[PDB]
């Protein structure tokens, strides 16, 4: 349908002290694809990312409107926003839309400011949150995205293994979605330090 | 999604499931359902998932000042009248299948909620797309003004009856207790699934990644 | 369908557009200009429906010197390719939709020259080079052979006859002239239209 | 009007090892949101040596899996031996292109061992393409089986890593474990796993329990 | 396809030890209105197997005489074999599968029963041709509604009697009654055993309103 | 329609309708050919003219293509039908393949005829 | 989904079943069509359950105002315009049909279709997807001057003849006697049904 | 699915992608869509893969018919007509697919093209598939009937993967097959991203 | 279109209407649609009026045959079976629907409804447009061992009730007494309709 | 959209037609032949649809071989064009329509040159000139302004060119590469193909 437009993965695993982020670099037009260097993955301040999917006219036009939230949000309050306060910022930006509904997958990942918890959550096109303990995926191939992270995660994973396990994710399952590829853009976001990383991947 | 209550003597108890699922997969499977409105009055959601929890959101929001503006308890029928006229308002537009349910002045009271905003009283029902399971159950083995323990083992096997029974139900039953001294919840009440465990670990060595770029940003 | 192409430099910006502007079964206008002038060193490519392409891209074309008036000076090639794309965003939901594709060129004093991607559904994307129309396929897959950082115009300027010969050989629509220009930090300068005797 | 198909869901795995060939799938058999039935075999035995998986339309695969039956004692009769398992594929894609203006709606999964003893897994398609690979996906989980055997069963996107020919013991516990993931995340895969292994000396049946949601 | 009407209704079936009960509503349903009342649902084939359906009954009647001359004629060949009901099932099939590609399909929901040397068979069809076999069955909304009621006693008690059996379809025949609107007050229960086919009459069931006393 | 076997055969094996068929053969008119180097060179002799029977239509020399022709001897009446079905599957070869028709290929789709026609029932 | 309203001397006896389907499935097997605008108006739903209800308490919001502006029981006649208007207007949005029916001090119960967007009375009045069935015994066993006793028979045996033959009816049948004295409300129980020719 | 050859003086090089993929989901990265008619004559595919699969081994049936017959090993030129008759008759019943055929024979290397709609062309450089317009750029340039055998690697190599680059039905590894009067042969086997890391350094 | 048969001890009584209607204009207000197929088999005519009197002489065509090869009064199962194998076999291009109905020495009087393809044994039996308004009279009024006299008069009376409802049915009333000792035809004038309640 | 062109002369009759095959967004063939030879001093010129052009040409050009061999002596002008509208005709109302436009070219020893209009319903009308595609509307005006039944063949030519030459002008394809052939009493004589070096 239009979500299959653009394509596109997004993927977040929650570790132990510690989340990771990844999504690919492609940016197409159905058959045709167009660049490599497409950004999935948006800084939403301070140890909290948000990746999305699916049309990027809508991927680009509500980052603004998140931002535009966002900004406000961290200008108004003395504090910094709770990955939990945001997943249900982008749940009353979609649902405003309802008879006219953006098509878009948000995936918010990050740690809780207070002290070192990791928190996870995605949403769909209906604007619809949910919590998972484990892994959140969205895209087109976010069926391929389930096998990967289903068996691999564990319930605790220190960042050598959680980077480990997220990236062998994305290499492994982008790799049968046609739409996605080109380069996996890999976020760890730990409590002392971020670390961000560019996975060598085949060019198809 | 397998959503049923009943009503016994001293109260009413409204089951549900924990799974949730987006049309090819399971969503969540720890995902809770029943929401909050007042302390004695409890509702729970069926159909689309973000139609039903902004609808009881609404509802939990204009019941909360309304206990707060009366200072006294909440009608039960007082909830479904709000519910209704939204979906007329929209004309069926909301996918909501709500059920409410609870303790009042009067006493345990249950109601049902369609999308298209019919409401009707009555002792038990189920909605979702496992209900026929539970009304099934509900309606065979059911007894006027029964004792709080037979009615928990009633509808414990009625949600797992419209689990067992349905493709879109499973997890875990949440059960949620209330009677006229108080309401109580249960989380993960009943686990009718055992085989919680598996046969091997995958675990990944360092430097098996092959990772191009590398880059590290204080903070 | 109406034809363009791009390529950045080091420091430039080599484009090109075909000048044939048809109905029907008739070309009307081969020397069509179909280049339009956003600012001093930025330029803009419009193809698309022939009643959006005129159209909308007049509007660009003053609200870009809406904000060079006012502020005293133009906006950059990085702030003035959003601005496209949120005024192609805004009336992609009303009743008149646009269909049109654009490639913006332009070059900055300080991140240097800039080549931008545009599609009908406003989806804007940094690239080293781009096209459109239905010649798009058998033009860019030259530039992926050809194509490096450290090229000179001379040799690009040649690569680029070579891609839109090939418009003269497989794709089936004549267009005879092609408009050619390049931005540095000299400014705007003209090239010899291709013409074929 | 008259629905001529309907999607039953399930899920269906073939990974060839290097003496064996492993074949599995579930027991669920759904039409729309509700169970028919809870146990219904999918995997049929050709041969001793082959194995075919179905899924896809349930009144096609009954009806085509004794289409290949009838044309197994065709051949038998006729040259005196069993088919190989190149010669089943090859077969089925003609069957299905006699189709070809009114396709069977199927997903149909060969595998088994060849003359040199190698596993030879085959994915079809409802008009009858077909190719040899060493392990296929099939079904509605179709999507979910495959990257976690690029990965395993594959070596594929690992750096210095060593690669040791798939061995039956591991074989054995990625298809249990690919399936106990799949019963997760798939509503039409789970209450009960069939496993059956096509090894030199003869197949062996196995029984795996599964989550019953 | 084009317009059937005579549609029918729900039917279940079930087993138990050395026998299956099937039972289904007497009534013929034309659009939204309740005609015959008086019907046989349930027809008899041989001594050790049963048949009922569902959807078209004047597609039934046809299968009727389809199905029933060539059983009648095996009882007239008299070469000392019956149809098992795996037999019935299967050709059941392929007679409703041979319709689908002639574009020309018949509306109708069957379920085969049958009890034949201490082997218990209940099986199901459909137009669309799909086709297996499980210990409890039931057709329209009796799956939505019956069905998972014997599952929950067949999981706790694999083995039930013969009159457990008939007690747990009165009380599956009282539920479809209730919450299935083009059901139908009189049934027939017919039960298989060692003894062959035996069709009870027409029955009811006793109904408790009480809900309308704590509605209101 | 008239289906029955025509040609059957006899103690001997050989088949009485064929040879008398070959006698028939032998009455005909005498035809030669010889082939040449790069040239080849076909006759025939026709004594029946009193002045009176016109020379176009008495010809029994016929091509098949540009490059390939032909005489014969027989029954005049069956020649014409197997000249004519001759050049209309000999063009239709030229159909199937851009290159011209080989010799031998034509001879192929003649003889095959007298093949068919010959056990063919009630032919 | 059968309503039915039989005039006699004394009163009106609306009748109506319990059972509310949208579509094949039974939402509720017990439930009261019949919604009191005031002490003795009372209306009989019919047609779209939702629609019927939200017209019901629109009425009613207009009947209470013009009851308590007079101070005395409306006329029958006017709360039959109420929901007619109500329908007339909004039929574009709101498919419901409605029959009303009463009592009051100037001509006695009095029973008004409602129904399509019209007005008009009737000695007896019959609504719904089952009344179209029942016109035979209403038309034929309908005789004046019946005793209230003949005329909750009367009501019964029609209503429970819709049940029949109707596959959106069933349930039990509620009676609502309202009288000058009055309004009687009863029920009768699955058992109690009067039984027909069975064959 | 990108597909392409060309003729010159050392012969036809014939180069393909790997992937077919169906929607979204890439069904069989491996697939090998060049067909093996003759020793020496080549086939390929384009479109649907069971239309060329079924057709293209009658083709290769009346080949060896012939071959069996008279012996003179068919031409190019009457194996090109006889596979277009055949998708004549079934024409508007929605059978789709694309071919090319090559071979050397008497008169040369011939280069012969066949739609599903049985369009019948010749010329000395051909391509098919999703990917053929992409195809046909990076080919035209950089080519002449005089190149060699070495130089018309490069010129094929570097075809599919900067082709295969910018669509997303094509992919795989690059199966690159050189023809010539004996018959054709196996060139190489290469994955097209790691030529893709050639290519950038 | 009313069609009506009714079973008793001695016969059957099977009525008719004489008005047909193409459309809202009527074709011809008087027309018997009941139409031999033996001396005592006679056949209603209902549904599509043109498919009905094409099926009407296929079916004679068939039981003439059969009747005088057995040179004996078919069965009126018989006679039932031949409009239902060619109504349900060519219901494609047929829309027709028949009531069969006759006596025979073997049950007496039979009333079989082809209607739909489907056949059925029935005590009484009505058809056409007009009979599913009739449902509440001839339930209600339907009384075992009614005499000849009262069977004419039940008949009459559910008939003359549809005809009243019914928009397509009207004319005068066709009654057919199919006996034992013969066929007696006998035809309501418009002043001889029973009159009912006018109100 | 595949054009066809035919001029009748005196003596002779001039027909050009465009070698390029085309697909999807992109020229194929660019050196296709289109004309078809039925006889010795009659051609034949078919476009239409990509499968109905070669197809139902090549029934037509055997056809015409048939009668050649059989009667010893090839169809005239006139009776050519008569047997391919019945033959396009008997199509029209069978289950595969035939889409072509077909311009038939011969020279007779006795009425001289011909030139045969005809559509894809099979109406045939003889003309003096006629043109198929829609490159038709921009040609044959030009004939209309400059043709007489005196013209010569030397000034017809460079006419023909002054036609074509309009098609890289106002009509919108390419079609760089025009075949030109001439029929007259000593047979087909082949003219320079007319090549544009852009």
């Amino acid at each position: 349908s239009i979500m299959s437009y653009n394509g596109g993965a997004v993927m977040a695993m929650k570790g132990k002290n510690c989340v990771a982020i990844a999504a690919d670099r492609r940016f197409g037009i159905q058959a045709q694809m167009v660049t490599t260097d497409f950004q999935k993955i948006f800084p939403m301040g301070d140890r909290l990312y948000i990746g999305l999917a699916g049309l990027a006219t809508d991927v680009q036009t509500v980052a603004q409107r998140l931002k535009f939230r966002l900004n406000l949000y961290e200008l108004k309050e003395g504090r910094q926003i709770k990955p939990y306060t945001l997943m249900s910022m982008v749940a009353n930006l979609l649902y405003e839309k309802r008879f006219g509904p953006y098509y878009t997958e948000p995936v918010i990942a990050g740690l809780d400011p207070k002290t070192f918890k990791p928190f996870i959550c995605s949403l769909d096109l209906i604007g619809c949150p949910m919590v998972t303990d484990d892994f959140v995926v969205s895209g087109t191939c976010t069926e391929q995205m389930y096998g990967m992270c289903e068996s691999l995660w564990e319930p605790n994973m220190d960042p050598e293994h959680l980077f480990e396990t997220i990236s062998q994710a994305m290499l492994n399952a982008v790799d049968r979605d046609a739409v996605s590829g080109m380069g996996v853009i890999v976020h760890i976001i730990e409590k002392d330090k971020i670390t961000t990383r560019t996975l060598k991947a085949r060019m198809d | 999604t397998t959503i049923a209550g009943l009503v016994f003597q001293d109260g009413v108890i409204l089951g549900a499931d924990t799974r949730a699922t987006n049309d090819s997969v399971v969503a969540d499977k720890i995902c809770e359902k029943i929401h909050f409105i007042a302390p004695k009055i409890y509702c729970c959601g069926a159909g689309v998932a973000a139609d039903a929890e902004m609808t009881t959101r609404m509802a939990a929001s204009n019941m909360e000042l309304h206990a707060l503006s009366t200072g006294r308890e909440c009608r039960v029928a007082t909830v479904t009248r709000m519910l209704r006229q939204t979906l007329f308002r929209y004309q069926g537009y909301v996918g909501a299948s709500l059920i409410v349910g609870g303790v009042d002045f009067t006493g345990p009271q249950l109601y049902s909620v369609h999308p298209h905003g019919s409401y009707s009283r009555l002792p038990f029902t189920a909605l979702g797309s496992g209900q026929d399971a539970a009304i099934a159950v509900l309606e065979d083995r059911f007894q006027p003004n029964m004792t709080l323990e037979a009615a928990q083992e009633l509808l414990v096997e009625a949600i797992t009856a419209g689990i067992l029974g349905d493709l879109g139900s499973g997890g875990n039953v949440d059960a949620c207790v209330i009677t006229a001294a108080g309401a109580k919840m249960l989380r993960a009440l009943s686990s009718p699934t055992k085989p919680i465990e598996r046969s091997s670990q995958y675990r990944f060595a360092p430097g098996t990644t092959p990772v191009l770029s590398q880059t590290v940003v204080p903070l | 369908m109406e034809y363009l192409i791009g390529i950045q430099g080091p420091d430039y910006v080599l484009v090109a557009s075909d000048r044939v502007a048809a109905s029907n079964i008739v070309q009307m206008k081969d020397d069509h200009d179909k280049m339009f002038k956003m600012s001093e060193k930025i330029l803009l490519l419009c193809v698309g429906e022939a009643g959006d392409t005129v159209q909308f891209a007049e509007y660009i074309q003053k609200n870009v010197q809406l904000y060079k008036m006012r502020n005293g000076y133009e906006l950059s090639p990085t702030a003035a390719a959003n601005f496209t794309r949120r005024n192609l965003a805004d009336y992609l939901r009303s009743r008149t939709p646009y269909h049109v594709n654009l490639l913006l060129a332009g070059y900055d004093e300080h991140e240097g020259p800039a080549l931008y991607y545009m599609d009908y559904l406003a989806a804007l994307a940094k690239a080293p080079f781009a096209a459109h129309g239905y010649g798009a396929f058998l033009t860019l897959s030259i530039l992926d052979r050809y194509y490096t950082p450290t090229i000179s115009r001379e040799k690009a300027v040649e690569l680029l006859r070579k891609c839109l010969e090939e418009l003269q050989k497989r794709f089936i629509l004549n267009l005879p002239t092609f408009s050619v220009r390049i931005i540095d930090r000299n400014g705007i300068h003209d090239l010899d239209n291709i013409s074929f005797p | 009007r008259f629905s001529p198909y309907a999607f039953n869901g399930g899920t269906v795995l073939a990974i060839a090892g290097e003496d064996f060939s492993i074949v599995a799938s579930d027991t669920r058999l759904s039409e729309g949101f509700s169970i028919h039935t809870r146990d219904s075999p999918k995997c049929y035995k050709l041969t001793d040596k082959t194995v075919i998986g179905c899924s896809g339309f349930h009144g096609d695969c009954l009806t085509l899996t004794k289409i290949i039956e009838a044309r197994l004692k065709m051949y038998k009769h006729s040259n005196n031996k069993a088919m190989t398992t190149g010669a089943i594929a090859a077969m089925l894609s003609t069957i299905l292109y006699s189709r070809r203006f009114f396709p069977y709606y199927v997903y149909n999964i060969i595998g088994g061992l060849d003359e040199e003893g190698k596993g030879a897994v085959y994915s079809f398609d409802p008009v009858g393409s077909y190719q040899r690979d060493s392990f296929k996906a099939g079904g509605s989980a179709s999507a979910m089986l495959q990257p976690l055997l690029d990965n395993q069963v594959g070596f594929k996107n690992m750096q210095n890593v060593e690669h040791v020919p798939l061995s039956l013991d591991r074989a054995m516990r990625l298809v249990k474990d690919v399936f106990i993931s799949a019963a997760e995340r798939d509503v039409y895969t789970g209450d009960a796993l069939k496993v059956c292994i096509v090894t030199k000396e003869g197949i062996r049946g196995e029984t795996v329990p599964l989550r019953k949601d | 396809t084009q317009n059937p009407m005579v549609t029918g209704t729900s039917v279940l079936g079930l087993k138990f030890e050395g026998g299956v009960v099937i039972a289904a509503d007497m009534l013929g349903s034309y659009g939204s209105l309740a005609r015959f009342r008086n019907i046989s649902r349930i027809m008899r084939v041989n001594n050790s197997t049963m048949l009922g359906a569902s959807g078209d009954y004047a597609d039934f009647q046809y299968l009727k005489q389809v199905l029933g001359q060539m059983v009648i004629d095996e009882e007239l060949l008299g070469d000392g074999h019956s149809y098992s009901p795996k037999a019935i099932h299967s050709w059941l099939t392929r007679a409703m599968y041979s319709r689908r590609s002639k574009m020309n399909p018949l509306w109708n929901t069957m379920v085969i029963g049958g009890y034949a040397d201490g082997e218990s068979f209940l099986g199901y069809v459909d137009m669309l041709g799909v086709a297996y076999e499980a210990p409890s069955l039931a057709t329209g909304y009796g799956a939505y509604l019956a069905q998972p009621l014997l599952r929950e006693v067949l999981e706790k008690q694999p083995v039930l009697s013969q009159t457990e059996a008939r007690e747990l379809v009165e009380r599956c025949m009282r539920v479809l009654y209730y919450r299935d609107a083009r059901s139908y007050n009189r049934f027939q229960i017919a039960t298989v055993t060692e003894k062959g086919v035996e069709i009870e009459g027409p029955l009811s069931a006793e109904t408790n309103w009480d809900i309308a006393h704590m509605i209101s | 329609s008239y289906d029955r076997a025509i040609t059957v055969f006899s103690p001997d094996g050989h088949l009485f309708q064929v040879e008398y068929a070959q006698e028939a053969v032998k009455k005909g008119s005498t035809a030669v050919g010889v082939r040449g180097k790069d040239i080849v060179v076909l006759g025939v002799e026709k004594k029946s003219v009193a002045k009176l029977q016109d020379e176009r239509t008495v010809r029994k020399i016929c091509a098949l293509d540009d490059n390939v022709c032909m005489a014969f001897a027989g029954l005049t009446a069956d020649a014409r039908i197997v000249i004519n079905r001759a050049r209309v599957e000999c063009q239709s070869h030229r159909l199937t393949v851009e290159d011209p028709v080989t010799v031998e290929y034509i001879t192929r789709y003649i003889a095959s005829l007298k093949q068919r026609y010959t056990q063919s029932n009630g032919r | 989904t059968t309503i039915m309203a039989v005039e006699f001397d004394g009163g009106v006896v609306v009748g109506s079943d319990s059972r509310v389907s949208a579509g094949e499935a039974v939402v509720n097997r017990v439930f009261d069509k019949l919604s009191p605008l005031h002490q003795h108006i009372y209306c009989a739903l019919s047609g779209s359950a939702a629609d019927a209800q939200a017209i019901a308490d629109m009425a009613a919001y207009q009947l209470e105002l013009h009851g308590m502006e007079l101070e005395e029981p409306p006329l029958v006649l006017a709360a039959a315009n109420v929901v007619r208007n109500i329908t007339y207007k909004y039929r574009e949005d709101l498919s419901a049909h409605l029959m009303v029916a009463g009592w009051d001090q100037r001509e006695g119960g009095q029973v008004y279709g409602t129904m399509s967007g019209m007005l008009i009375r009737q000695p007896f009045a019959i609504g719904g997807s089952g009344s179209t069935y029942i016109y035979g015994y209403v038309d034929a066993a309908y005789k004046p001057g019946m005793s209230p006793e003949e005329c909750r028979r009367f009501t019964t045996n029609a209503i429970a003849l819709a049940m029949k033959r109707d596959g959106s009816s069933g349930g039990v049948i509620y009676l609502a006697t309202i009288t000058g004295a009055g309004v009687d409300h009863r029920v009768i129980l699955g058992d109690e049904l009067p039984r027909f020719y069975d064959e | 699915t990108t597909t392409l050859a060309f003729k010159f003086q050392h012969g036809v090089i014939v180069a393909v992608d790997s992937r077919a993929s169906a929607g979204n989901y890439i069904a069989t990265l491996k697939v090998n869509k060049v067909i093996e008619i003759n020793p020496y004559l080549l086939g390929t595919m384009s479109g649907c893969a069971a239309d060329c699969l079924y057709w293209e081994r009658l083709l290769a049936k009346e080949c060896r018919l012939y071959y069996l017959r008279n012996g003179e090993r068919i031409s190019v030129s009457a194996a090109s007509k006889l596979l277009s008759n055949m998708m004549c008759q079934y024409r508007g019943m929605g059978l789709s697919m694309g071919s090319m055929i090559c071979g050397w024979d008497k008169k040369g290397p011939g280069l012969y093209y066949v739609d599903e709609n049985g369009t019948r062309l010749s010329g000395n450089m051909f391509s098919t598939g999703s990917g053929n317009s992409h195809a046909y750029g990076v080919m035209d340039s950089g080519y002449r009937p005089d190149l060699s055998i070495e130089e018309a690697y490069d010129l094929g190599r570097r075809a599919i993967v900067h082709a295969t680059h910018r669509d997303s039905y094509s992919g795989g590894v690059v199966n690159m097959y050189h023809m010539k009067e004996d018959g054709w042969v196996k060139v190489e086997s290469t994955d097209v991203s790691d030529l893709m890391h050639q290519y950038r350094e």
